[PDB]
């Protein structure tokens, strides 16, 4: 949405902020009309990339050196509205469901996805009194071991033989679908950032 | 060194809501 | 009467077949007390920042005698924090001081100018470099406070 | 709403059951607790 | 301006005076751990003890949080709003200090660092600076233990210094908890999930609100619960009765376990950076001599560790910023007076005797403000500018004759 | 100047709520235009981010700023919170304070604490300049079903 | 709205009517009934 | 269509502040050509091995 | 001195309670 001239930066904003509300409606139910930054592609200043040239790492061990570390030591400086990451690979837990085990486990594609979307989360029962202090009782379930993956529940018989994720899958680790491509002097490819800044300072 | 004392068992000075124990039928 | 389960006999099963279904207390969050004498409910009134304090309290002041009718018998409000008590003793206490001030001058001016209209001139010209004084401030929009009458 | 215990005390000795909190707060506090722990 | 150099060397320095409000709030601060039972219990005692006191009319003691933003305290720190009799029913020789003495020393329990302040000195104090008590330790890192191992050696030099009357600092990491470490393969088992299994963690052992009832208006809350006996201990929940998805009935360490642990009480987050704030309460001292004293002690008898940063927020971090404006205002103030006299007489050398007459009185200020018995502040402060801008005045129509 | 952003997270663990809700929401609020401090609270199960801003910025700029960019965050946050907004005033705006008490016994906690969260807190808001007339104490009445396990 | 009871008071007894005074989520109420006497 | 021969996300990991995506899907080999998904291996709700 | 010293007056404020360890089945 481009302005015309003289309009003041943050009158534009808010005001597509207020439109953006009688419009969240005509759209389907599951989108969301998400706000873009404050700057635009002038905005990119200063632009780098990451290597490692001893194989210690390598561009997923990078992409996430840059999505959790610099991405937030650089978010806070004044003035930079965004640190964009550009390239590398994000870090995919696969899980490959092998057809032919599905059938002869028994066990369909829904049966699957539905299980696994309940074997990942944390969940609080209130707290509890002991020698006058409060005891918050936390439920632990958070999946962070591939193990995990592998013993996710999918069916179990009266015998107490269940059937896990790992009887119908291979829980590998895997590159995400990658969007942006990042190469440096043609030698290699490697993972990047550009700091954005805020249109104006 | 104030030795000011004072009752420690929870008060409940201000209004009590009180039912009687009856002898009637259910 | 929340069914759980109904069999073809039409013998249906009630939440009241496996629980009991009391009225009682939520996890507190907030616990008042009274004089050491009773646990107690309140509330505060919030004022939006900027605004005039003095100028909220009197409206609250006044709207709970509107409902001193509507409360039901046995229902007492007591006070336990009522910012405009002090603004009053802060005020009529800049007052005080800036009326006598005025007055010890202007027996100090008239000593000194041993005069009636001599002195009087200064003190005529007191309530006028007064009134712009105050004039000015509702165009800037300076409140009257300890600071600004201080000044 | 009683706990029982394998060793540690010896029966005789009192033992505080209310206010125990704010007790073995300046317990902690006054240090009370760490050169508990560095007698043994 | 030698003999002046005497008063001096001799008066205590303050960033505002001690404003007395009609009443005051308060503040008592105790280790991370207490419960909402022992916490109101504690509270009440503390009211009647503070209305055991001839002076105080009422007293309101809230711990906890009122149903508002504005209010983000925990159950474990208390506000009460304390209301004096009208200064017109105060014993003899009673003074704000002599009755907040009493209190200080009549309300007092163990584990306990007592707070009295003024109710909108307070509720200012922490909108600046995040403080509730004048002094303010701020130490910030990026491993909880370590900054938890600054807070306690920073807060026992705080009680050695000789103005401190009570000084505690908020635990990040002292809160406690009954970990229930599901067993996705015992759980399996029974063909259960995690969900599954948790679901009576929430609201079996838990009181997780369900839904709400409509009455007109207003809401109401549900929830579901076994009796508090089947979740008194974790013994007790060790033998939590569970009726699986098969109808086969266990106890929930068939699949889990439950230990106790300790860690995170409350996340301070300043600047996303983590954060433990250190409450000082010194009223006898003047300010800034404290936490001057307080600046050596800890300088001496604590070593940092790296990612450690100690500072000294509060209203001593006030002070500082002012300081450093001011002492870049009397430049201003300096120059400006130098040409409204250079202005009106023309005369060079002469417009500097004039400007050079106010250092006289200043002089003569400060002599007046120790007999007065009064600390430097900002307030004081003003006072010389102001009083430096009428010495320029007569120094002009002594010079005019 | 300041802006509150109350955020409720039940049952979740307090390093839950700051590793998914205070942090990503205090390191936004922070490249925020003219904000000085941005303090931040991790409970059991709330997110209490306090905005300070520099002085004299327009109160309610920074207002209107804070939402703005509560909405391209909105979507960082866990599936089922929500970023509150918090009141106009702040802690100094605590006027009137008052308690409900009744002597007779005709009336309890709980029915008072209703009595202020549906009648004191309706006929009070309505008033100019009053942002807030937020209920502190007493018991919120609760249905309670007590399951039996047996 | 009236449970009967079999043993433990006698006709005419007062009984306050609330449970309300005992925060739900975990004031241990047998440890929490204690703090009324002495 | 969507999660066997697509790689959709159906969940996201959580380890501390950082995010990571979880999906589901055949081995490439059954979805290399058209042809390939024409013998895509469907189990129906009533335990059908279809294409 | 292996220990804390507190104001008689001040735990009594508090209302302490003390309890004999007894040894027997549990």
């Amino acid at each position: 949405v481009i302005f015309e001239d003289g309009t003041d930066p943050y009158w534009a904003r808010s005001r597509v902020l207020e439109y953006l509300n009688q419009v969240q409606g005509k759209l389907p139910a599951g989108v969301s009309a998400e706000l873009g930054p404050d700057a635009t592609g002038v905005g990119w200043i200063y632009e780098y990339a990451l290597v490692d040239r001893s194989g210690k790492h390598d561009l997923a061990d990078l992409r996430s050196l840059q999505d959790w570390f610099l991405k937030y030591e650089l978010k806070t400086i004044p003035d930079v509205a965004e640190v964009a990451s550009v390239g590398g690979v994000v870090k995919e837990y696969q899980v490959v469901i092998d057809p032919q085990r599905l059938a002869q486990y028994g066990i369909s594609l829904a049966e699957v996805k539905s299980a696994l979307d309940a074997s990942n989360q944390e969940a609080g029962g209130s707290s509890i009194e002991l020698a006058e202090a409060e005891y918050m009782v936390r439920a632990s379930g958070y999946l962070q071991t591939l193990d995990d993956f592998n013993h996710i529940v999918l069916k179990a018989s009266e015998n107490g033989v269940p059937v896990y994720l790992r009887d119908v899958a291979k829980v590998q680790i895997g590159p995400e679908m990658r969007r942006g491509i990042a190469e440096l002097n043609g030698e290699g490819e490697v993972a990047g950032g550009v700091v954005i800044l805020r249109s104006g300072k | 060194a104030s030795g000011v004392r004072i009752d420690p068992t929870q008060t409940q000075n201000l209004g009590v809501k009180t039912a009687t124990v009856t002898r009637g039928p259910l | 009467h929340i069914v759980l389960k109904a069999s073809e006999n039409g013998v249906p099963v009630y939440l009241r077949d496996v629980a009991k279904v009391q009225i009682g207390p939520e996890m507190r969050r907030g616990i008042a007390e009274l004089n050491g004498e009773g646990e107690v409910a309140g509330g505060v009134v919030i004022l939006r920042s900027g605004k005039n304090a003095r100028e909220v309290i009197a409206a609250v002041k006044d709207k709970l005698e509107t409902l001193k009718s509507s409360l039901p018998e046995g229902v007492e409000i007591v006070t336990t924090y009522d910012r405009s008590q002090l603004i009053d003793r802060a005020i009529d206490n800049l007052s005080g001081k800036l009326l006598e001030e005025f007055i010890v001058v202007a027996v100090v001016c008239a000593l000194f100018l041993w005069h009636v209209r001599s002195a009087l001139v200064a003190i005529i010209s007191l309530p006028l470099g007064l009134c712009i004084a105050f004039i000015v401030m509702h165009f800037q929009g300076l409140n009257a406070n300890i600071m600004s009458l201080g000044g | 709403g009683v706990t029982a215990l394998r060793s540690g005390l010896a029966e005789g000795e009192k033992v505080v059951s209310s206010g125990l909190f704010l007790i073995d707060s300046e317990a902690n506090i006054s240090g009370a607790l760490e050169r508990m722990r560095s007698e043994s | 301006v030698l003999t002046v150099l005497w008063p001096l060397n001799k008066v205590g320095g303050e960033f505002l005076p001690q404003i007395n409000e009609g009443d005051l709030l308060y503040m008592p601060s105790t280790l991370p751990g207490i419960s909402a039972a022992e916490a109101a219990s504690m509270l009440q005692k503390t009211d009647k003890l503070i209305m055991s006191v001839p002076e105080v009319a009422r007293v309101f003691g809230k711990t906890g949080k009122a149903e508002t933003a504005t209010d983000s305290a925990p159950l474990e720190m208390v506000e009460t709003t304390i209301q004096l009799k009208p200064q017109e029913q105060w014993r003899p020789g009673m003074t704000m200090d002599k009755i907040i003495e009493e209190l200080d020393n009549t309300v007092r329990l163990p584990g306990l660092a007592n707070l009295w302040v003024p109710p909108i000195r307070n509720a200012i104090d922490m909108l600046s600076t995040g403080i509730k008590s004048p002094i303010g330790i701020k130490v910030s890192g990026t491993v909880l233990a370590d900054i938890d191992a600054m807070a306690e050696q920073i807060e026992e030099v705080a009680r050695t210094v000789p103005g401190v009357a009570s000084a505690l600092a908020e635990r990040l990491e002292g809160g406690r908890y009954i970990n229930v470490e599901i067993n996705r393969e015992k759980a399996a088992r029974y063909g259960m999930t995690v969900a599954d299994v948790q679901l009576f963690v929430t609201s079996a052992v838990g009181g997780a609100m369900v839904g709400e009832t409509v009455e007109g208006i207003a809401r109401y809350p549900i929830n579901l619960r076994y009796p508090q006996s089947w979740r008194d201990s974790p013994q007790a929940l060790r033998q939590l009765p569970i009726l699986t998805p098969m109808k086969q009935q266990i106890t929930l360490a068939d699949v889990a376990d439950i230990k106790v642990s300790t860690g995170p009480s409350m996340l301070k987050t300043e600047n996303a950076r983590p954060t433990s704030w250190i409450y000082i309460d010194a009223r006898d001292r003047d300010m800034v001599s404290v936490v001057h004293d307080l600046q050596k002690a800890i300088a001496e008898k604590v070593q940092l560790k790296p990612g450690t940063s100690v500072a000294f927020s509060g209203q001593f971090e006030l002070l500082e910023r002012a300081n450093h404006k001011l002492k870049l205002m009397v430049p201003m103030t300096l120059m400006i007076i130098f040409v409204l006299l250079y202005l009106a007489f023309r005369r060079v050398g002469e417009a500097l005797l004039i400007i050079s007459s106010v250092p006289f009185a200043l002089v003569g200020g400060i002599w007046l403000l120790w007999w007065m018995g009064f600390h430097l502040s900002v307030a004081t402060g003003t006072g010389f500018i102001a009083l430096a801008g009428v010495a320029a005045e007569f120094g002009v129509v002594m010079l005019m004759y | 100047v300041q802006v509150i952003i109350k955020t409720s997270y039940p049952g979740q663990a307090p390093q839950i709520v700051e590793n998914q809700v205070t942090y990503p929401l205090t390191t936004t609020m922070l490249s925020v235009p003219g904000a000085k401090t941005v303090r931040g609270f991790s409970q059991f199960g709330d997110s209490y981010v306090y905005v300070i801003f520099e002085d004299g910025t327009d109160p309610y700029w920074a207002r209107s700023r804070v939402l703005e960019y509560l909405n391209q965050v909105q979507g960082k946050l866990p599936a089922g919170v929500s970023a509150e907004l918090g009141p106009d005033a702040t802690g100094v705006g605590w006027i009137y304070e008052y308690a409900l008490v009744d002597r007779s016994g005709k009336h309890d906690l709980a029915d008072l604490r209703s009595l202020q969260d549906w009648f004191l807190k309706y006929e009070l808001k309505t008033i100019p300049d009053v942002a807030e007339v937020a209920s502190v104490g007493g018991v919120v009445k609760e249905y309670q079903v007590v399951i039996d396990p047996q």
